[PDB]
């Protein structure tokens, strides 16, 4: 079988599933391919419950999702070494991904953020980084459409230090703060930092047939009742409308004609049997890591350097949010755990004139419950009886986790060369990232560390543990940079590859700037923009 | 509000003449899952072209009570005209005034109901009405009882038409007056017995509990779902406290219709102090897409134990109902439990909405198969609800299909 | 016999009388699988408690230090509180939402996957640190 369809989307993540749902909502036949298997939320919940408590204390977000050998994903507690990272800041790009129908949004914190207008003209405004191919106004309708689709709650009536001015209010209103968030907000307000609610793809009220969040505080890595948004919802909705989903479909090769248009693609099943797929329009929505890997791996005779790699920019300009963690015991109880895992963040330093010199930061407070961490730490101290219970209670009441993410400019040397030393069960080379944080982020962190120290001192923290390295934040952006010049970018403002007019890249790898906050909402907005472009093309 | 507005709210005409939350209101277009097909409610807004704007007082009274349209065609029994037949003339006049003056006209045609032969033609319904003994004199107050009892009976029978769904139907799909309020199957859902039977019905319910359930749909031992969700969130929650008290008073006087094999009340089933084993779940790790999780207790813990606690007693504040001592789980007929699992609970009272996520094939949170749903229901019944009740995959499939197909519907094949 | 002895020793060591029987049986089976002479250590420990008449596990831990029976007692306490016996990432979990390390904050901090009372409980003020909830 040749598996014909009008449009085939490689990757059933949030971007791929949203695009497929929008397409099938407009009378287009869509074939949805995913390298991973189908996943059930309840089974993931059971896997997390039976995960060892030490894997809950330290934030393991991949063990609940089994790593299939044909399409492995990152698992950093045994460090399966699927994603090899090199460079002076290799620790900053140990990104977590999940392969399957639903993608990495199976275990995200659902912090749906709208980029500031200056995030799309960073280069024109401050002289650093790259400019987006489109302005914020051109993405605002798609921002709102994505927010309505996933049900993004937020601080409807509030005034915020710049927060992407909205034409319409949020579909919901932000759920009330927990005790920890209120205490943190008061402390940082006394310290001069503005703690504001994080716009989340969470249900403060029943919505889309999904319940209100009971505050399980387990948004990372699975919400047992499904009160967040996951890409599996869009995948299910698209399948209900006629889209065909083929799990365990590892796309490995693409075929091109004389006009460089993509004519057909091929994928492997777990048994390494190749199936061919022919469609009018091809879309790759895999990842900021898997999409450049597929583009480089499927290099043809017409494209020796890789698909849509005429500019030699596929895999370059990879950015993320290098974060600095911090853990300590507050003098006053914080009782972390009430509500979501990420309810608030300090958006005071999301913009300013300082961005021409050093990166802008997003200081936040982690609201994950500390009972597991407190119990493990107290047991590690060799306490017994009543003292053990008192120590567990004190450590779970005073446990505080503080992070500080930054913005990294698109550096051409942050490559995604295919590894020449490692492969998987299908023989596909593992991705390999050479990550350098850069002087921008280093200068930003020089001040962010002082800010974290001030926050710790304000709470009178003890046992202050600070990460000496940079931590990842799973906002895999760049790899197929966007722009107007075909020789300086991979895709145009419509997320269509310059080399092949037949191919669309509906991933976060198209973004020209990492921004200061999480970037999946912008990914969804770009996917919906690409959906509009595809619909105009085919009709 | 005007008298006509209150009567329209009590009669729940806006629940079936409004196509869900959207579709204006009283504009028709709502699909009623009749046993032999789909019957669409007609437009009621006073539109002189697409509604009933040209209806006279006599024509409207005929349509409301005797089920005869303006042109002369018989309305389908989906109209509870067998219940509205005893409405007083003043009430009908007030309703007519409310429909003519207090609702803006809507010019939008409703889908035409197309039933299979011999139900295609709406002319044989005269013989059906003759056989159903529908005709009756308008309601009058019985002087043997007090005014509260009379008003409660009026609300239960004529206006709110509780017997439309809580009274079983005979072969001809006519009301079975012998088993008055004895419980009935209305498709995917089953309306329980609500007579004064201490064990089979609601005789053991406290007056405060019954009043709270009718007003809000939420009580410690029972939660309203499905047709009660709609009925309470559209009509009952807006009724005055006096009307609900009258309804409770009348219900307390309903003759009891005992059920076969009933020993304790549906809400008096104690929970078995048992649960699942965490240790046994270790082998099921690295086993996404739970198909090897055939254990009922493990399935309940994975899917349902997040909200209703592992012991089934629910949350402390009562937001998540206690499956132990719950009427839906304590029912001998597990139809309501299977329906709750398949479709969920969605009730918006006083602008505040609870929501069970659906767990059927069309679920967004966690789709479940018939075997998995049957196993979960069996575990819930054995441990938290009625032990004697049992659920098989065939029962779940039949509830999904819309309940038992009545023998009368088989005649259109 | 052995299961009852293990349950009694666990009740003494953890200091809490209410211990799940199924969880205890699974823990005992896992311990005997890991150590083939576990029951001998259990009997030696209980003999020590009976002979020295230790009121609580505080006194038993303060005394008997450096004895070869300390590691197994600490292992029993850790297994009952955390629900695991091994430190690896694939270790079997024998108790979640019932492990004794979650109970001291059960009244305030949510055992993550299992919900607390209602979708807006966190608006209320939390309890004092200085009070132990139950068990
Ligand atoms: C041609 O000759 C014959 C006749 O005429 C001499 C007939 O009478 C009949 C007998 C058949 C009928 C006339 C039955 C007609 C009934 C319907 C078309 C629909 C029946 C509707 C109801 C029973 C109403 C009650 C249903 C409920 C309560 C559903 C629940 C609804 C909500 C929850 C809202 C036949 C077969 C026939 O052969
Ligand atoms: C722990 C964690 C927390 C996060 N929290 C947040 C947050 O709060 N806010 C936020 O905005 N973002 C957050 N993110 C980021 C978010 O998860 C991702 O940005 C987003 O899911 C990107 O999804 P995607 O559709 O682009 O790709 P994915 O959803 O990751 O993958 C799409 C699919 O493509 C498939 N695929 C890959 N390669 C191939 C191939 N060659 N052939 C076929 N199929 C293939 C994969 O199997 C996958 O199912 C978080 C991420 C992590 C790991
Ligand atoms: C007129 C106002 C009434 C009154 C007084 C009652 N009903 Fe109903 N009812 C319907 C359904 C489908 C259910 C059960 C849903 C489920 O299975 O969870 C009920 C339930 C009740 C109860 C609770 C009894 C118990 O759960 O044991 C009570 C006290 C009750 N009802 C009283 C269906 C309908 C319906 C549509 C067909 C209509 C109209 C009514 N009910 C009306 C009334
Ligand atoms: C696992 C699949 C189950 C099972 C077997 C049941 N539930 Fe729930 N449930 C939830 C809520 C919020 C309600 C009530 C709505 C409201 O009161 O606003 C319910 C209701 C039920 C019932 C009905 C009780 C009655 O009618 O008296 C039953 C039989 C039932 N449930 C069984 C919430 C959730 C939930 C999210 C928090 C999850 C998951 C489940 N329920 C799962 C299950
Ligand atoms: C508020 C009290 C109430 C009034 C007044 C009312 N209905 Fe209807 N009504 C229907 C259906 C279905 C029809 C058409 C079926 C038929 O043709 O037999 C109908 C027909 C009518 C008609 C005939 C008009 C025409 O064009 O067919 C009128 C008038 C009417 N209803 C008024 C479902 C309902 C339901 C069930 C949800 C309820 C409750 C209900 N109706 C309550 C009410
Ligand atoms: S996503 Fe929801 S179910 Fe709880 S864990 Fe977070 S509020």
């Amino acid at each position: 079988e040749t598996l014909s369809a009008d449009v085939v989307i490689i990757g059933a993540g949030i971007c791929g599933s949203l695009l497929a749902h929008k397409l099938v909502r407009n009378g287009l036949s869509v074939l949805l391919l995913d390298a991973g298997p189908r996943r059930d939320r309840s089974q993931i919940v059971e896997n997390w419950r039976n995960m060892p408590p030490d894997n809950k204390s330290q934030y393991d977000y991949a063990t609940p999702y089994p790593s299939v050998p044909w399409a492995p994903h990152t698992n950093y507690f045994p460090d399966n070494n699927y994603l090899i990272v090199k460079g002076p800041d290799r620790t900053a790009y140990k990104q977590g991904i999940i392969k399957g129908v639903g993608g990495t949004t199976w275990h995200w914190a659902a912090s749906s953020w709208r980029y500031l207008p200056n995030d799309f003209k960073l280069h024109s405004t401050y002289g650093v980084g790259r400019d987006y191919a489109m302005s914020y106004d051109e993405l605002e309708p798609y921002y709102y459409e994505a927010e309505c689709e996933m049900g993004v709650m937020g601080p409807n009536g509030e005034e915020i230090t710049p927060s992407a001015p909205r034409q319409n209010p949020w579909p919901m209103t932000s759920m009330p703060y927990g005790y920890g968030d209120r205490t943190f907000t008061e402390i940082v307000s006394k310290l001069g930092f503005s703690n504001t609610p994080v716009p989340q793809a969470r249900n403060s009220r029943p919505y889309d047939g999904r319940p209100q969040c009971c505050g399980n505080n387990n948004c990372m890595p699975i919400c047992p009742i499904g009160a967040m948004y996951n890409g599996v919802y869009a995948a299910i909705k698209a399948e209900k409308l006629g889209a065909k989903i083929i799990p365990n479909a590892v796309v490995y090769a693409m075929e091109t004609d004389a006009k460089n248009r993509i004519t057909a693609i091929s994928f492997y099943d777990p048994d390494k049997q190749s199936h061919r797929v022919v469609a009018k329009t091809f879309v790759i929505a895999a990842n900021g890591i898997e999409t450049p890997k597929l583009l480089l791996l499927a290099a043809n005779d017409r494209n020796p350097h890789g698909i849509a790699n005429s500019s030699d920019l596929v895999g370059r300009n990879m950015m993320d949010h290098p974060g600095i963690g911090m853990s300590f015991q507050s003098a006053e109880p914080i009782w972390a755990g009430g509500g979501s895992v990420q309810m608030s963040s300090i958006t005071n330093f999301r913009d300013g004139d300082f961005r021409s010199e050093y990166a802008a930061t997003q200081i936040g407070y982690n609201n994950t419950a500390q009972n597991s961490r407190a119990g493990m730490k107290a047991l590690s101290m060799g306490l017994v009886g009543k003292k053990l219970d008192e120590e567990i209670r004190r450590r779970t009441a005073h446990g505080v986790d503080i992070y500080a993410n930054h913005e990294v400019l698109p550096d051409p040397n942050n490559r995604l060369v295919l590894s020449k030393d490692y492969k998987d069960a299908l023989g596909i080379p593992h991705p390999e990232v050479t990550y350098d944080v850069g002087e921008y982020v280093r200068k930003s962190a020089a001040i962010s560390r002082q800010r974290l120290m001030d926050i710790a001192k304000a709470m009178g923290g003890t046992e202050i543990e600070m990460t000496p390295y940079f931590t990842p934040n799973n906002a895999i952006t760049g790899g197929t940079i966007m722009g107007h010049d075909p020789r300086d970018s991979v895709v145009d403002k419509w997320l269509r590859t310059h080399d092949h007019s037949n191919l669309f890249l509906a991933t976060g790898a198209t973004m020209a700037a990492s921004g200061t906050v999480n970037s999946t909402l912008t990914m969804a907005a770009l996917s919906l923009r690409a959906a509009d472009a595809i619909l105009n093309d085919l009709k | 509000i005007s008298r006509g507005h209150y009567l329209a709210i009590a009669a729940d005409c806006a629940a079936c003449h409004t196509n869900g939350r959207d579709g204006q209101f009283l504009a028709g277009g709502y699909a009623i899952s009749s046993p032999m097909g789909n019957i669409y409610s007609t437009n009621i807004t006073p539109s002189k072209t697409h509604g009933i704007g040209n209806y006279t007082l006599e024509q409207f009274s005929k349509a409301l009570r005797h089920g005869i349209r303006a042109d002369g065609a018989q309305l389908y029994p989906a109209m509870p005209y067998d219940a509205y037949n005893r409405l007083t003339d003043e009430d009908v006049k007030s309703l007519y005034a409310y429909i003519m003056t207090e609702v803006k006209p809507v010019d939008a045609p409703s889908p035409k109901t197309q039933l299979p032969f011999p139900f295609s033609i709406r002319a044989s319904l005269g013989i059906w009405k003759i056989a159903a003994r529908i005709e009756g004199k308008p309601y009058v107050f019985d002087h043997t009882h007090n005014d509260d009892w009379n008003r409660g009976r009026y609300l239960v029978d004529e206006l709110a038409h509780c017997g439309e769904c809580h009274t079983p139907r005979n072969f001809l799909l006519a009301p079975n007056q012998s088993a008055y309020l004895a419980g009935a199957d209305i498709g995917s859902w089953r309306a329980p017995n609500i007579t004064n039977a201490p064990q089979s019905g609601i005789g053991s319910w406290s007056d405060q509990d019954l009043f709270q359930y009718l007003k809000t749909g939420k009580t410690a031992h029972a939660r309203a779902a499905g047709p009660m969700a709609e009925a309470i969130e559209h009509s009952l929650q807006y009724l005055p406290d006096a009307d609900i008290s009258a309804i409770v008073t009348y219900l307390r006087s309903v003759p009891a219709k005992a059920e076969s094999g009933q020993t304790v009340a549906n809400f008096e089933h104690a929970g078995r102090p048992s649960s699942y084993s965490v240790a046994n779940a270790n082998s099921r790790r690295s086993n996404s897409t739970l198909t090897k999780t055939t254990d009922g207790a493990a399935l309940y813990e994975a899917v349902c134990a997040s909200c209703h606690q592992s012991d089934g007693k629910g949350s402390k504040d009562g937001y998540y109902p206690s499956l132990v001592g719950n009427t839906t789980t304590g029912q001998l007929n597990p139809n309501d439990l299977i329906a709750s699992i398949l479709y969920g609970v969605d009730r918006t009272t006083d602008n505040h909405e609870i929501l069970m996520p659906a767990f059927g094939p069309d679920s967004l949170v966690q789709p479940l198969t018939d075997e998995q749903i049957a196993t979960i229901a069996d575990y819930v019944l054995s441990h938290f609800g009625n032990a004697q009740a049992t659920v098989s995959a065939d029962a779940v499939k039949q509830v999904r299909a819309g309940g038992k197909q009545v023998p009368l519907a088989k005649l259109a094949s | 016999d052995s299961i009852s002895d293990f349950m009694q020793l666990s009740a003494f060591a953890t200091g809490h009388k209410n211990l799940d029987l199924n969880i205890g049986s699974a823990l005992l089976l896992a311990f005997e699988a890991q150590k083939h002479d576990f029951s001998t250590q259990i009997k030696a420990l209980r003999e020590h408690i009976t002979k020295n008449n230790y009121q609580d596990v505080e006194a038993l831990d303060a005394a008997m230090k450096d004895d070869p029976l300390h590691p197994t007692l600490i292992q029993i306490i850790r297994a009952w509180y955390s629900g695991v016996i091994e430190d690896e990432t694939n270790a079997k979990v024998y108790a979640f939402e019932k492990a004794l390390m979650y109970q001291p904050s059960r009244d305030v901090v949510v055992i993550p996957t299992y919900a607390h009372n209602g979708p807006n409980y966190w608006v209320s003020e939390p309890a004092s640190v200085d009070v132990m909830p139950a068990f």
